[PDB]
């Protein structure tokens, strides 16, 4: 019961197959809370394609661990690890063993460690410049969202100049991305601190307050004593002294007049995710009453003001006094359904850079560095004895997928592309890599048109995939229990 | 005899199974639990105690391994390999016509002399630190991946010596296990102390103490109801809240003896003190005693208050009226390491705490307990080789050894009771030859290379695993507890004999 | 793996069918043809050529003891149940996974190993009277039904020292088997003469003659053809009679010329003569030579006329102008035997025949063809034990004195083909457990008894079928030949080696 493991695993890769590389294919996702998207990325498929076989889960908590400590290599996971158990098959079928399959990968994942190092060609300069980030995040800008390299190439760098000089505390939890309803891509912008497309709903222009709450006679008499209850709360808010009160429901039109007779911003959030960037920013949690005048609940912040941009009033908080390490990055689109695609290729940018706060060190794609690491991984399998010959020169050949799929979802020949990928480096020209065009089949140098992936990120990235083409392979049968 | 088939043919699958998950070359197998819960494993005890098994038969052998494990922990795999070749060999001879029963006796005279061999291949050499390091080698491979054999092998020996000394019965309850995730699987280590679950709760607290004072105690210091005979006479809300700090007034004067008790036992700079209360403790008491640098924790579990009293000494205090600096205990560096998820308090470098604690490191949750499971089965092979100070070389070097001198025995009981003996002679060789198959070398070659070895002195020679060649397991350092060997003489004749029995099968009620 | 498991199977069901004939405690089994012919017998060649089997792929093993028969003569049931126990044992080890060919190897140093085994415990007795009946009693009790052992031991014995000296080889055809009806089954005895079919049948011919001339002839006696240059031409019936006349002028006057040989060649009394001609006589002729004295007999085999010529010594003759005395012969008692219906001529008590008669008396048709496959299987069982100097013990003593030389055996070929050894070893002490089974005894208490006997000396162990202890066949005259043990190792290898070798089974047509 070997090969059905195979066989299963063997599948879910051929449906990130086609969604590798710039000129890969979309997926019509079907989400379960009777929504429709459209987009290409690799790690929403899983998300919502429930694979049930138990067998292929391995390599999808692998590529889980693809999202921690790094934020790409999504498709290395699940191309890398599915060609290796597909070329496994073809060594079972003479009559090799399993464990000695799995000791010649534990070796060449050791080999192939050693030879990343001197492919490492360029690396990033650390001047922490917009020039440098954007033309090194257009890496990121590829197979996630094609077309807008040179609108999100400095969009994203804009947001995190302003936390590299806070010099080991830049993250991805910092940038909070905003979408609104717009014409394009073209009214995007960039702008400092926690910035809501929610308008201000009282009149209250600038308060630098640090106080932050997050939350028929007789017929004539309760209805006024309602008034006069509502009056008692912003009272009990002006008790406490928050200038700032955002509101989570619904607000009275009485309460907009009590908000500005006290003088206190009224501003509301529908939305429940951005009230939660709330909590972990200020210190300020939403509170389910109406308006508890608990002063222990109120968050800080230096400055509160309302702002607008691309003709849109937003509120923004801000903080001068303190060092100040949040950005929010605000895009505009027609369609929500390719308005968030651009969400997720800003989220795949900023936590490129995140892994680059350690040692800068670069390789080139677009397959230069995986040949090149299959050519000296073939050259250590030819020369070592032993019955380790069989699975080390096939994991090179499991190297040779992923740019076969940069070819087909390119419209260009598997063959012809590794044909000319391996001359090349047969001369020594490295750093070369496949040119994205339907009609060229030919090749350049990868280097010069400013491809760079992370060297950080292909370490995790071969080790993850490896360690779950044994994990899954070291499993012969999987047999059901009854707790 | 037809129905005696089933049972043989119901173990025989059985045995097919559990063939090819022995040893480091052997697969692993999987749990689909249904409910969301995936484990990996090669120990065939959990392979059967957790598993439902399709045949009713196999289902008694199931239980095997359960009574099994409680006795040594290890080899129900090859337990139920000798069982599946038994009676096997078995059925060759009753085919034939002779009775069952007959072969039984054999069995029963075959483990008179495969015992009284045992009393020879094993050795009563010294334990030592280099003798356990080839005892811990050879369990933990079955359960790691190649990579943490050397990572886990000198933490499970470490945690053995470290708690046992002077001839001391040792027992398992002194090692505790813990689990942490967002780390790689090559970092397990020791822990001097006990590591808890809940910490403080306090930006004012100390994050690491080179040195404080312990005091247990289980006292709520928050909002606690009334201890004396009165009651809540108001007449609005707000005369609420003044008996409430009524019933907060025993609580509040409790904390501020512990600050007199602080300031009297080293009240000095260059101290410390810890509170390791297991009830909680409100936000205003943490608030009273984080000025005075005192680290209090709250919400613990109770086998932690139990193992803190060994770590630290303190004794535990059940009011604070009587307290009191005898029942203060002691600790080293006391910190709480920051980890990606949660926080976790230290009390690491204690003089003699009679208890450690394995941190075991992994992303998953599969490999975490797995590596739980590698931890419970090599330690408690190393307890077996302590406790026992007698071992045997290991690679079925036990095994060819008894099934040799099987041949070249006599019958000293009955006539026909020789035949059973050359059918245990032909089960105790299987282990050569199942490993030979995980190995993926031929079957036979590593029989008879290993059996060909004769000498006019001890010579005992295994499974070359790597190569297939006939090694001395002895001088590599393969090495197996003496009582290990001792319950498969036992267990797979005495079950074998009682699949054996069985004459009819009868449904009663099914 | 699977052509083998059609293979190995289909050989385990055909030990289970032929292991209850093995030994005469065994059962037998019948023969149903379907026109009317009913047989029994117990000896495995006629279970194997006389049937048809289901199985293509036994029908290749009866092929082997068909051509097993034709060397040795006996032996052929337990060179199946060895290739049944060979494939038996050797799918054990296919199961683990060994491939046919290292056990083939394995088979090979056993044959070998133990062929040299014959070599040790083979014993070259002197062949005398009491040492072959000790043979004869081995292969004629698994062929009867308890109680012709003793009656058919001494024929077949005298029967073969008859015609052995001056160191000649045995001839199977130096024997004429014959055999008559209505007469009991324990009546089979050896006759030193020829008997033939049919006789002079005459009131006026003597009962018995003491001592007779007998001259061979093939001359036609009957109605003939004209010799000259002639024919027959007829009008009417009584024209036709004057025919006769003339074409018997051919019969009639050569009726006179033998019996002017009578007076010529010892005329006076205390003398006979019998006239053995081939081609049938006329009654004329017969009462003509009646009452001289002279015997003549007609209607007889071809073979017979070939005996003839050795018992008497008459050169055959074929016509009576060449008659000369010089082809005249001698006999001794020439006399007439009397059945219940029938009578048959009897010449013994011969000059120097070289070939004896051993004459078969049985009640019924289907009882007599079993005694009549008896005999041959008989004679041929002594026949190797005169021809071979050399025999072994019997009661299946040679087998586990085997398993004690090959178990204590290394290969020094090579180690895999330990294995096949030991299976050839487990594989011959089948025939001890199938003689357990026929004797109603358990198997393998008998296979431990015999096992268990050793000493510090040369000893002989056998199964004691009576008794279930070990018997040494030595003492109580078992006995086998040399040569059955020998084209018994030789044979079983190379079917076992030609079967397993199998890989694929193919539908060719
Ligand atoms: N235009 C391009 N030129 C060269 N290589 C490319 C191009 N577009 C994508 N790639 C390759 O595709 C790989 C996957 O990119 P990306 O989508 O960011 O990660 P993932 O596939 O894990 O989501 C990169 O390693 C890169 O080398
Ligand atoms: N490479 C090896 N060399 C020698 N012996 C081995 C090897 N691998 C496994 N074994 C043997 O297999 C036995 C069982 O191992 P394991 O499966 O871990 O325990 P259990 O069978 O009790 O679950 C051990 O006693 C050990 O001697
Ligand atoms: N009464 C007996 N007890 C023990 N062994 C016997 C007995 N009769 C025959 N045998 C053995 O059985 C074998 C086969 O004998 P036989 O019947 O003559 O040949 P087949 O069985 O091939 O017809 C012989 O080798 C002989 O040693």
């Amino acid at each position: 019961a070997v090969y059905r493991n195979i066989q299963a695993c063997k599948e879910l890769a051929q449906t990130t197959r086609t969604a590798y590389g710039p000129n890969g294919m979309n997926k019509m996702v079907i989400n379960h809370l009777e929504k429709l998207f459209v987009t290409n990325d690799a790690a929403t498929i899983l998300r919502e394609l429930e694979v049930q076989h138990p067998a292929a889960k391995m390599i999808v908590m692998a590529s889980h661990m693809q999202e921690q400590e790094v934020g790409d290599g999504t498709n290395f996971v699940l191309v890398f690890a599915g060609a290796l158990l597909e070329l496994a098959e073809e060594l079972l079928r003479i009559g090799l063993s399993v464990s000695e399959v799995i000791e010649g990968y534990e070796i060449a994942c050791r080999k192939a460690h050693e030879i990343l190092p001197n492919l490492v060609c360029c690396s990033a300069k650390n001047l922490r410049d917009i020039d440098e980030v954007s033309s090194l995040l257009r890496t990121s800008i590829m197979s996630k969202q094609y077309g807008n390299e040179v609108f999100l190439a400095k969009l994203i760098a804009q947001a995190c100049v302003s936390i590299f000089p806070d010099s080991g505390h830049f993250n991805v939890d910092n940038i909070r991305v905003c979408k609104i309803l717009g014409s394009g891509i073209s009214s995007s912008s960039v702008l400092h601190g926690m910035v809501f497309k929610k308008e201000t709903e009282g009149d209250v222009t600038s308060v630098k307050d640090a106080k932050i709450a997050v939350y028929a006679e007789e017929l004539m008499n309760f209805s006024k004593g309602e008034e006069n209850l509502m009056d008692a709360q912003v009272k009990a808010i002006a008790d406490t002294g928050a200038n700032v009160v955002v509101t989570g429901g619904k607000v009275a039109d009485m309460a907009l007049h009590y908000a500005n007779k006290y003088n206190i911003m009224l501003v509301r959030l529908n939305s429940k995710w951005d009230l939660r960037r709330l909590c972990k920013t200020v210190g300020a949690t939403a509170l389910p009453r109406l308006t508890p005048p608990v002063l222990e609940e109120m968050g800080h912040c230096d400055s509160v003001y309302l702002s607008e941009v691309g003709d849109t009033q937003v509120v923004v908080f801000k903080h001068e006094k303190e060092d100040g390490a949040i950005s929010t990055i605000v895009l505009r689109g027609s369609t929500d359904n390719l308005m968030d695609d651009i969400e997720r290729a800003v989220d795949d940018g900023v936590n490129t850079f995140k892994v680059l706060t350690r040692d800068k060190r670069l390789v080139p794609g677009g397959g230069a560095t995986e040949i090149e690491l299959a050519k000296q991984i073939t050259s250590y399998g030819e020369t070592c004895p032993g019955l380790e010959q069989y699975a080390i020169k096939k994991f090179a050949e499991a190297f040779e997928a992923i740019p076969r799929a940069l070819a087909e979802n390119s419209g260009v020949k598997a063959n012809e592309v590794i044909s000319k990928l391996y001359a090349v480096h047969q001369e020594g020209n490295k750093n070369v890599g496949l040119d994205i065009e339907a009609e060229v089949p030919a090749v350049k140098d990868m280097l010069e048109a400013g491809i760079l992936d992370t060297y950080l990120g292909k370490y995790w990235a071969i080790k993850l995939a490896t360690n779950a083409a044994v994990t899954v392979l070291r499993v012969d049968q999987i047999i059901m229990a009854k707790p | 005899q037809a129905a005696l088939a089933v049972n043989i043919s119901a173990a025989r699958g059985l045995q097919d199974v559990l063939r090819t998950n022995l040893g480091p070359k052997g697969t692993m197998k999987m749990l689909v639990s249904g409910a969301g819960d995936i484990k990996l494993t090669k120990d065939g005890n959990v392979l059967l105690h957790e598993m439902q098994i399709q045949h009713p038969t196999a289902s008694l052998i199931a239980k095997v391994a359960t009574a099994q494990d409680d006795i040594t922990g290890d080899g129900t795999t090859s337990n139920v390999l000798i069982i599946g070749e038994l009676l096997k060999q078995a059925d060759l001879y009753i085919s034939e016509g002779l009775h069952p029963r007959i072969i039984t006796e054999g069995f029963e005279a075959a483990k008179e002399k495969a015992l009284q061999f045992l009393e020879e291949v094993k050795v009563s050499r010294e334990m030592d630190r280099e003798t356990l390091i080839d005892v811990a080698r050879t369990s933990l491979r079955t359960k790691v991946h190649a990579e943490l054999a050397d990572v886990l092998t000198e933490a499970v020996v470490d945690s053995i010596l470290a708690i046992k000394k002077q001839d001391e019965p040792i027992d398992l309850f002194m090692i505790e296990i813990m689990e942490m995730k967002h780390k790689s699987e090559t970092d397990t280590s020791l822990i001097r102390g006990l590591v808890l679950d809940h910490g403080a709760r306090h930006p004012d607290m100390k994050k690491r103490v080179e040195d404080a004072y312990i005091l247990t105690c289980n006292v709520s210091l928050e909002y606690e109801k009334t201890e004396v005979n009165s009651g809540f006479f108001y007449k609005s809300a707000e005369e609420r809240e003044k008996l409430v700090k009524a019933e907060r007034k025993f609580i509040e004067d409790r904390v501020k003896k512990i600050i007199e008790l602080k300031r009297k036992v080293c009240g000095d700079s260059d101290k410390g003190f810890v509170v390791i209360n297991q009830k909680g403790i409100d936000p205003f008491s943490l608030d009273a005693l984080s000025k005075e640098g005192i680290v209090a924790l709250r919400r613990a579990k109770r086998r932690n208050m139990e193992r803190l009293t060994l770590a630290c000494g303190g004794v535990a205090l059940n009011s604070f009226d009587d307290l009191s600096p005898d029942c203060l205990g002691h600790a080293g560096l006391v910190y709480e390491y920051t980890l990606g998820e949660e926080k976790f308090t230290f009390i690491e470098k204690c003089n003699n705490p009679r208890s450690v604690t394995l941190l075991i490191k992994g992303p998953n949750k599969h490999t975490l307990t797995q590596i739980k499971d590698a931890v419970r089965d090599g330690l408690r092979a190393v307890k077996n080789a302590i406790d026992d100070g007698c071992v045997v070389p290991g690679a079925g070097a036990v095994e060819v050894a008894m099934a040799e001198a099987l041949i070249k025995h006599k019958p000293s009981v009955k006539g026909r009771a020789q035949l059973g003996v050359q059918a245990f002679a032909d089960a105790l060789l299987i282990i050569p030859k199942v490993l030979a198959q995980n190995s993926g070398f031929d079957l036979q070659e590593t029989l008879v290379k290993i059996q060909a070895e004769h000498s006019e002195s001890g010579q005992l020679v295994g499974v070359d695993l790597n190569t297939g060649e006939p090694m001395v397991a002895a001088e590599v350092g393969v090495w197996d507890n003496y009582c290990v060997k001792k319950q498969l003489l036992h267990s797979c004749t005495v079950i074998a004999t009682n699949i054996l029995l069985v004459d009819e099968i009868m449904r009663a009620g099914m």
